[PDB]
DNA sequence: ATATACGGGCTGCTGTTGACAA
DNA sequence: CCCGTATATT
């Protein structure tokens, strides 16, 4: 395994490994043969983030599965990725080696467990409904909501227009009833009544990465109690989110 | 059955009336002295003297403003025989001064301090088309 | 050759379990009885399982739960490098409760039931104990899978289960009991032949079997907990070992204080008191005062509270009732300072424990107690409840009668007072004191 | 450089003169390759942190220093930052040959609080096909039930004389020291069990004298107390106050304080071989005296009276 | 009266202060060309200061030198009494007395009509070390910008133990390692570079110091502006600080520990 | 004819130093 | 500690 990293591609990456850690608490290495595979699943195993790089910096690999506490990475590129390269590599250790101004050179060693190979199952194609909309109108659609929320339903209303609100499950709190129209949307098929309950925190950071370049997401919600699936293109990056739907 | 207890707190023939400062300074004064101890004593002159006093067993300070335009009292009739170096000081538990003066944003033109010898400082202030009236307990 | 033996010969079936069938069945049976009449509307339950460490509660469990296909869900503290360790904790049961796994990638796929089980609970619920009772009354109203906890005790020393668990919540919230017992001897006597057995056959070399007459010896010396057992079999078999503490259980030290096993005088050289103590003369004793008041991890003074509330039924003379009522108050006397109560404490309950033995003549006569001794059980000190209710009543009759004396000179005067006054709550008080039962 | 109680130091098993049998087996364990987690305990100056080091340094050899550790009381041992890093250690994979562990070793683990241990039982049951423990404590009783409930538990015993004259012995044909027998039984009299006294003991004769008479060992300081009171108490039994005084007198004159001599006068009482009326009063008067003194009145006179009311029981 | 002094701009006297501030309290030394502070701790760290004759404009001293021990916190909060944030054109100045040996510390501030006085007794003297680093015997020294060390040390604050120094003429010119929970962290620094203003290093040096000594460092690096590293044969530590006033003087601080 | 488990009684009444969760 | 009772097994 050998990858040199070189431009502004540092900043993404460090983007994705934030949203990986707001998911996730162990983070899984997995050097495919078609690039580099970044894995993260929650504590119930209710949630799913994987992030496939297209080759795009020098990937090579074979001279190979690896998984490491997060907090480390996380800390890492927080305080060292603001910085005009980076390396990885796998010693025997993990080398983190990144370049920077001048002459300044600082390296990483970490350890590492042997881990299982960590996969899911979805079926886009068998997912009857489908939403599409840039990620700007939905990030400024979450903005209401209190930080302290747990679960937040997506629904379709009479009308053709889509709907947000907030579960409650004689102290009560607020309740949210943000709605929108049809018009920002790019691509709806939906039926007349069709709503899913889930998460908010992977959520926020799905949106907190796809708040960047002005980038689309693709919703493919089903009857409830199957999951559903969150799926971001780009040139040279591909990530696909899985969450979990009430019953 | 509890609307009356709601009603506007009255306002007692204040001992003394005197205009406040700008509020920023002695914000920033009274959040320095915060850390040396937890009581304060604010005493206030006939001559437009604000004084802040703090004493403690091992550091004793304080902090004097002048120059404080004395309103027109409406009693012109009770000057005579009252000392105008007097004070009618008191002391107050510095935890709720500090929110006070913290909360406010903007200056207003309409500060007013009415200090009464007993146990209670009395804050005017008026802004644009709102009016706040403090109330703060001393004793403590 | 490369695990412990603990960890070699787990039990893969049931019946390689060394636990009594019938603690099986019970298990089996109400885990059954929840799968099979799960109803869509029941609601969450809390299931309670207690025992002795090393008895096996945990892999019984995960063995019956593999064999009916059942879903399980453990609780992993997370590891440091803001959130609360409460709040973490509450998203893991939401989560937990509410939705599924995805697919995985090779699973035991058809499960839709599942059981939650939290075993490593953290500091925070041990140094606070009222924030589990809100969680546990919120997981009530809002549950769907049951949920078990698993807790480790001892027989002294069981100060973390009864504060986390304060026969309240049991009582308010509808929580099951399940409560093991140690290995019987002929169990673990089966198992550990088993195992030796299969090492002798695994040849390899000239290797020492160890004896059948230490192989009881191991067993004898551990108190019904397998791991240590395995553990000392693994060391003595490399060419007695494995001296677990004992607890004593407190309510069992105060029988043996009480009971006074004696022998019969075998012929020895012991002192004898010559010419006019002939009187206090007694048989041998087999047991140590102070190794049984020491074992039962207690303070002295509360063992000496428990031998005053118990001690009379025991005694059949009332010169030996006086003689260990004066020696108890000698007891009583040593620790009544503040500076030095803790530096002398256990000449206090010494004196008393031996008191209480040597003046009981009556029993110690080696062979005269037959026959008595019926089922009687011990009970508890009354002295605290009514020391609470003079303080309180200390309180309230000060501040409301607070212009310890007036409890003492006015309080007769209360009590000859009996006229009617101005108040509501106060006439209560005042029927309270001055109502004493009397014909 | 080091006095010669940290200087003659065993590195190899078998230098090691205490118990027999658990020593052999740990060296039977250390041929093979696959100890279990242990806990030792017994009183102080036998050892145990010798055996344990030397165990560990025998089971891993060259890979010592990136596959131990160790801690202390010195060092903090809270709950976060200890059970951190005792989790990093876990966790951390490393390769060994054939069935060498990685050893964690905790040194006077009675000190630790509940919450420690209640957090390490968790640890010590999961990695065991990559990590391995190792306690040494003095008290045992401070140690939880559930952390004993999967140790094997070893108890060490106070050493006898015919293994400490072997390894003074040892250590006088080392030094080249001329020597005499009854100086060196007295060396061992002064010893009562402990070892590295016993050796610091014989360094300080040796300092300033150059012989191990003893009339020297006796004269350069020390001298073994309670078995004078063990004659007292006796001397006390018969109704002797005239012969019980002067073992108090010469242990007054000699620089004793009256809370020293009292408690040793209780610990030896409570293990002797007496009556029980007789045992219950001299604890009565004991406790009593005690309280007095520890209220601030000390001198002789409450220490005859102590010794005249002791005598007033057999009459 | 002993000592008097007054001055129109205190920030200059609080940032110096302010950028030795990590024990409790301090001793002070008023001599003919100024003060001088100085502070110590686990008798191994020693922290002292330097404000000269030229920056005040009312100074007085009587006789001989005068020492005293005082409370560095309340101090530094009296200083900064109205406020640490000025707009520019806002200024506070301050006048100190002190009466001679029993009596305490006078300080009268003044700044747009308000006038605040304050009185702070002092208990002295205690006793410092000889930490005496005359250019004589130093083998390695080395001088050294800031802007590269800022995220550097402020990337130094782990659960390590100790940190590793090593110097040499030839590879690892500079660098400092942390061994910590998760693993090494290596920051070699080369020479030749925009903060490389002298390299004199003659022989080999590799040391370990503590964490807990040489951590409040930071705030000295802060308020900065060069660095100059020494080391001598045994080992000790020698830090030279500088920082610069509004006005635009120069005053120094000097750091002093001892190696592991 | 012999080994093993139910039944009933316990959380409880001034000063100086130390660890934990925020 | 203490007494009496219901079930597995040879
Ligand atoms: N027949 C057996 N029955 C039970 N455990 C066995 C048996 N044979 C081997 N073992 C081993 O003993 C272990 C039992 O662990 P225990 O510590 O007794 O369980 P536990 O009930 O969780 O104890 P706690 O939690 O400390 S109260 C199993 O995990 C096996 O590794
Ligand atoms: N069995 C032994 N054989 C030989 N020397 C011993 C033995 N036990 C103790 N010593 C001596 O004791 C010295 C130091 O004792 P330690 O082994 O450090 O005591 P310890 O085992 O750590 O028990 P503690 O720490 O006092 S509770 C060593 O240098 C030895 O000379």
């Amino acid at each position: 395994m050998k990858c040199l990293v070189t431009g502004g591609n540092v900043k993404v990456l460090g983007k994705a490994v934030h949203s990986l850690s707001r998911i996730g608490d162990e983070l899984y290495l997995e050097p495919l043969e078609d690039g580099l595979s970044l894995r993260t699943v929650n504590s119930s195993r209710s949630a799913y983030a994987c992030f496939l790089f297209a080759p795009l910096f020098f990937q090579q690999y074979q001279a190979l599965r690896c998984k490491i506490l997060m907090k480390s990475f996380l800390s890492v590129f927080r305080s060292l990725a603001m910085v005009e390269k980076c390396c990885i590599s796998l010693n025997g250790r993990l080398v983190v080696q990144l370049h920077c101004k001048f002459g300044v050179r600082k390296t990483h060693n970490l350890s590492f467990q042997d881990c299982e190979s960590l996969q899911a199952v979805f079926d886009p194609a068998s997912c009857p409904h489908m939403l599409r909309a840039p990620a700007r109108v939905l990030g400024e659609a979450v903005l209401p909501f209190s930080p302290a929320l747990a679960e937040v339903t997506l629904g379709i209303g009479r009308g053709r227009r889509v709907i947000l609100r907030s579960y409650h499950e004689t102290a009560k709190a607020m309740v949210t009833e943000m709605c929108l129209g049809e018009e920002d949307f790019q691509q709806l098929q939906a039926q007349e009544g069709v709503a899913i309950t889930f998460c908010l925190k992977e959520f926020r950071g799905l949106l907190s990465f796809a708040e960047s370049a002005n980038l689309n997401l693709s919703i493919h919600f089903d009857a409830p109690g199957r999951p559903a699936i969150f799926t971001i293109k780009d040139s040279l990056l591909d990530g696909h989110f899985v969450l979990a739907t009430l019953s | 059955k509890l609307w009356k207890d709601l009603q506007e707190p009255v306002v007692p023939d204040p001992d003394v009336s005197i205009y406040l400062p700008v509020l920023k300074t002695m914000k920033s004064v009274v959040e320095k002295m915060k850390n040396i101890s937890n009581h304060l004593v604010i005493e206030a002159n006939l001559d437009g003297e604000l004084n802040l006093k703090i004493e403690t067993e091992l550091v004793c300070v304080t902090t004097h403003f002048k120059d404080l335009g004395n309103p027109p009292l409406a009693s012109e009739s009770t000057h005579e025989d009252r000392n105008v170096e007097h004070m009618a000081e008191v002391h107050i538990d510095i935890r709720k001064l500090l929110q006070f003066l913290a909360g406010q944003q903007v200056n207003p033109t309409k500060a007013l301090c009415n200090i009464v010898n007993n146990k209670m400082v009395h804050f005017d202030l008026l802004h644009e088309d709102v009016s706040l009236q403090y109330f703060i307990p001393a004793l403590s | 050759e490369n695990e412990p033996w603990v960890d070699k010969y787990k039990p893969e079936t049931q019946h390689e379990l060394a636990v009594h069938k019938k603690k099986i069945e019970e298990v089996e049976t109400w885990l059954k009885a929840q799968v099979l009449e799960r109803q869509p509307k029941q609601g969450g339950s809390i299931l309670l399982i207690t025992g002795p460490p090393g008895c096996g509660k945990t892999t019984t469990l995960k063995i019956l739960s593999k064999e009916h296909g059942i879903q399980v869900q453990e609780w992993i503290n997370p590891v440091l490098p803001y959130q609360s360790q409460i709040a973490v904790f509450k998203e893991f049961l939401l989560r937990a409760t509410k939705y599924n796994k995805l697919q995985m990638l090779g699973d035991d796929l058809r499960t839709d039931k599942k059981i939650i089980l939290v075993e490593d609970l953290p500091n925070q619920f041990y140094r606070d104990s009222h924030t589990l009772h809100e969680v546990l009354r919120k997981y009530v109203r809002i549950g769907r899978c049951p949920l078990i906890f698993i807790i480790s005790d001892s027989l002294s020393g069981d100060n973390n289960q009864r504060l986390l668990f304060p026969k309240e919540i049991q009582e308010e919230c509808s929580i099951s009991n399940i409560s093991f017992n140690p290995v019987a001897p002929t169990i673990m006597m089966k198992f550990l032949n088993r195992i030796v057995t299969i090492e002798a056959n695994k040849n390899g070399g000239k290797i020492t079997v160890p004896d059948k007459t230490s192989l009881e010896l191991l067993c004898q010396g551990c108190s019904g907990d397998i791991r240590s057992a395995i553990n000392s079999l693994q060391f003595s078999s490399s060419k007695a070992i494995g001296g677990k503490d004992v607890s004593l259980f407190l309510f069992r030290a105060l029988g043996k204080i009480l009971y006074c096993k004696r022998a019969s005088l075998t012929e020895l050289d012991s002192p004898r008191l010559p010419s006019h103590l002939s009187e206090y003369e007694r048989d041998t004793l087999l047991v140590e005062p102070e190794e049984v008041v020491e074992m039962s991890h207690m303070p002295g003074d509360l063992f000496n509270l428990y031998l005053h509330q118990n001690y009379i039924d025991f005694f059949m003379e009332i010169d030996d009732i006086v003689r260990a009522s004066e020696f108890l108050s000698f007891a009583d006397i040593l620790s009544g300072d503040w500076n030095t109560r803790s530096l002398l404490r256990e000449y206090s309950t010494s004196i008393a424990t031996r008191g209480v033995m040597h003046s009981n003549k009556a029993r110690g006569y080696a062979h005269c107690q037959g026959g008595g001794s019926s089922f009687r059980p011990l009970h508890k000190p009354q002295w605290f409840l009514i020391n609470k209710k003079y303080r309180e009543n200390c309180l309230a009759a000060k501040a409301l009668f607070p212009d310890l004396c007036l409890q003492t000179q006015l309080l007769p005067y209360l009590a000859l007072l009996t006229i009617p006054m101005r108040n509501q709550a106060q006439i209560s008080f005042i029927q309270d004191i001055g109502r004493l039962p009397l014909k | 450089e080091l006095p010669w109680v940290e200087k003659y130091r065993p590195v190899k098993l078998n230098e090691i003169v205490g118990n027999e049998d658990t020593v052999s087996r740990l060296e039977v364990f250390a041929r093979e390759g696959n100890v279990p987690n242990i806990i030792i305990a017994g009183p102080p100056g036998t050892g145990k942190t010798t055996s344990i080091l030397c165990l560990a340094r025998a089971l891993l050899g060259p890979a010592l220093k990136d596959a131990m550790l160790e801690l202390n009381a010195s060092n903090d041992r809270g709950i976060d930052v200890v059970r951190n890093k005792i989790k990093m250690f876990a966790q951390q994979k490393v390769t060994l040959p054939k069935g060498r562990h990685k050893i964690i070793i905790l040194d006077e683990a009675d000190s630790m609080t509940d919450g420690a241990q209640q957090a390490l039982r968790r640890t010590m049951e999961i990695y065991s096909k990559t990590t391995r423990f190792a306690l040494a404590c003095n008290a045992s009783d401070k140690i939880i039930e559930p952390i004993q409930s999967r140790c094997a538990v070893l108890r060490y015993t106070k050493l006898t004389d015919a293994q400490i004259l072997t390894r003074l012995m040892n250590v006088i044909e080392k030094e080249r020291v001329p020597y005499t027998d009854d100086g060196l039984e007295a060396i061992i009299f002064t010893a009562q069990g402990d070892m590295r006294q016993a050796l610091n003991n014989l360094q300080s004769t040796f300092s300033g004298f150059g012989f191990i008479n003893s009339e020297n060992v006796f004269k350069v300081c020390d001298e073994p107390h309670p078995l004078l009171v063990k004659e007292m108490i006796q001397h006390c039994v018969n109704a002797n106050i005239d012969e019980a005084y002067k073992i108090l007198a010469h242990l007054w004159h000699l620089g004793y304080s009256p809370e020293d001599i009292i408690g040793n006068i209780f610990r030896v009482c409570k293990t002797f071989q007496m009556a029980e009326y007789l045992k219950l009063e001299f604890i009565k008067e004991i406790g009593y005296t005690h309280m007095k003194i520890a209220e601030g009145v000390n001198s002789l006179l409450q220490m005859a009276g102590l010794l005249a009311r002791l005598c007033q029981k057999t009459m | 009266y002993s000592l008097v002094a007054s001055l129109d701009n205190v920030r200059n006297l609080s940032t110096i202060l302010k950028a030795i501030h990590f024990r409790e309290h301090a001793t002070c030394f008023a001599t003919k060309n100024g003060i001088k502070v100085t502070v110590e701790n686990a008798k191994c760290v020693q922290a002292n200061a330097f404000i000269q004759a030229g920056i005040f404009q009312e100074f007085k001293v009587q006789e001989e030198s005068v020492t005293f021990r005082i409370n560095l916190t309340v101090l530094l909060d009296c200083l900064s009494i109205f406020g640490s944030s000025p707009m520019p054109g806002t200024l506070t100045a301050l006048r100190m007395c002190y009466q001679g040996y029993g009596y305490p510390l006078m300080l009268f501030l003044e700044e747009g009509g308000v006038v605040t006085v304050c009185k702070i007794n002092t208990q002295e003297p205690e006793e410092t070390l000889d930490f005496d680093f005359c250019s004589t015997n130093v083998i390695n020294k080395i001088i050294l910008q800031s802007e590269g060390l800022r995220e550097a040390f402020s990337e130094l604050d782990m659960t390590s133990e100790v940190l590793q120094i090593t110097m040499s003429p030839d590879k690892p010119y500079f660098r400092l390692s942390t061994f910590g929970n998760a693993g090494s962290s290596h920051l070699d620094y080369p020479k030749d570079s925009d903060l490389m203003e002298a390299f004199h290093c003659n022989q080999t040096q590799v040391n370990r110091y503590k964490i807990s000594l040489l951590k409040p460092s930071t705030k000295a690096l802060v308020l900065s502006c060069k660095v100059s590293i020494r080391t001598d044969n045994r080992g000790f530590l020698s830090l030279q600080y500088m920082i610069r006033n509004e006005d635009g003087q120069i005053c120094f601080v000097e750091y002093y520990c001892c190696p592991d």
